[PDB]
């Protein structure tokens, strides 16, 4: 069984980063030397591991999240990074075994007239956990007084959409992110290399 | 470019009713958010309703709960705020205002020049 | 110093304008464990910028705009050297340059904050 990476990576529909996607793998011989060899990503980082002994190595359990952000927030797609994409919407834990993978994706995501369809989370009472998701939608409360469920004085909508535009710079342009979670546990190895 | 442009407000007496209009130009009206706020004389512009992509569509303030619906059309790129049952305190300049965030990070919020709905 | 892996840069200099230049890079230690070859550019008055890059295992180049079509980035795995040609200089490619080794992966555009093996430094100036 080869590890199904395309489903991931070739999705025709990727979610916005507050409510990221995640697909478990198990129990496959995945071939990273395919993806990392490709020249199809502009960034490939990798830590804990390094990337040319990906193909040596095996894990208990991968996980393929992915979402959608734009290119000049990659950066905050890594462990103990600060910010808005890294506190509200996708935190990485301090010991994150894994790899980012992130490309320029106005392939699929380029729109006449603008892009707002992804969004991102704007306001939260508290910082997210590793690999914590908060896809609600309630109005979000910055001031002493209840907000009722409706928008007002101190009490806003708590997503934003990206602006993306053509007439964009080459950095708030839409870029699609997945990050493969290498899990450590003690257990059997169920995805490994060739 | 940023474009919005309120039309349709006027004179109405109790109990009639009108649709405001908020044209947009320069980004797709499917979006996060698109509201309709409202500033009467000697008072503060006040939120009236708003619409949005994700989470409950579409929500209202108490005083026009029953009343307003707020609704977009994707063809024309307008957002609309049809307004029954009018009373004299619905009496105000209307705005429709969206927020966008910039190259930099940084949020502004648009407006248009506003709309005037007299009820008497 | 510590660093498993040792950048020793060279090949700088003067120049005038419309002549060449050919910079080169040569790594000691952890050679296989490199991923990624980033030049990175500092002029008077500027922040540290990048200007090349080349993924070890694939050659695959980028280039930043300034520089697109006229510099040429290349390895030499039997010296374990990389190279940058610099045709076509104008004095506004007077910069302190710098070769960074990566093992991370590979990411573009270049980033100074990221965790690189960095050379000393080789002046180039064109007039």
């Amino acid at each position: 069984n080869l590890c199904p990476f395309g489903e991931v990576f070739n999705a025709t529909r990727f979610a916005s980063v507050y409510a990221w996607n995640r697909k478990r793998i198990s129990n496959c011989v995945a071939d990273y030397s395919v993806l990392y060899n490709s020249a199809s990503f502009s960034t490939f980082k990798c830590y804990g591991v390094s990337p040319t002994k990906l193909n040596d190595l095996c894990f208990t359990n991968v996980y393929a999240d992915s979402f959608v952000i734009r290119g000049d927030e990659v950066r905050q797609i890594a462990p103990g990074q600060t910010g808005k994409i890294a506190d509200y919407n996708y935190k990485l834990p301090d010991d994150f075994t894994g790899c980012v993978i992130a490309w320029n994706s106005n392939n699929l995501d380029s729109k006449v007239g603008g892009n707002y369809n992804y969004l991102y989370r704007l306001f939260r009472k508290s910082n997210l956990k590793p690999f914590e998701r908060d896809i609600s939608t309630e109005i979000y409360q910055a001031g002493s007084t209840p907000c009722n469920g409706v928008e007002g004085f101190n009490c806003y909508f708590p997503l934003q959409s990206y602006g993306f535009q053509p007439t964009n710079g080459v950095g708030y342009q839409p870029y699609r992110v997945v990050v493969l979670s290498f899990e450590l546990l003690h257990a059997p190895a169920t995805v490994c290399g060739p | 470019q940023v474009q919005l442009v309120e039309s349709g407000g006027g004179l109405v007496q109790a109990g009639g009713s009108l649709r405001l209009s908020c044209a947009a130009s320069g980004f797709p009206v499917y979006r996060d958010r698109m509201a309709w706020y409202r500033q009467a004389p000697g008072k503060e512009r006040e939120w009236v309703a708003a619409i949005y992509s994700a989470g409950q569509q579409t929500r209202y303030a108490d005083s026009v709960k029953g009343r307003f619906t707020i609704s977009r059309d994707n063809a024309k790129n307008t957002v609309y705020l049809q307004m029954n049952s009018l009373k004299p305190e619905d009496t105000a300049v209307y705005y429709c205002n969206v927020k966008d965030v910039g190259h930099h990070y940084e949020y502004y919020d648009y407006w248009g020049q506003g709309t005037q709905v007299t009820v008497s | 110093s510590s660093s498993q892996v040792q950048l020793v840069e060279s090949g700088g200099g003067s120049v005038q304008a419309g002549g060449s230049l050919r910079l080169s890079c040569a790594a000691s230690g952890s050679i296989s464990s490199i991923t990624y070859l980033g030049w990175f550019r500092q002029a008077p008055g500027k922040e540290r910028e990048g200007v090349a890059a080349l993924i070890t295992v694939n050659g695959h180049t980028y280039y930043a705009d300034s520089v697109k079509g006229r510099f040429t980035v290349s390895l030499d795995n039997a010296k374990n050297t990389v190279y940058l040609q610099m045709n076509s200089l104008k004095p506004e490619d007077t910069a302190l340059y710098y070769c960074a080794a990566a093992a991370w992966g590979y990411a573009w555009p270049l980033h100074q904050d990221d965790y690189w093996y960095w050379g000393q430094g080789t002046q180039v100036t064109v007039s």
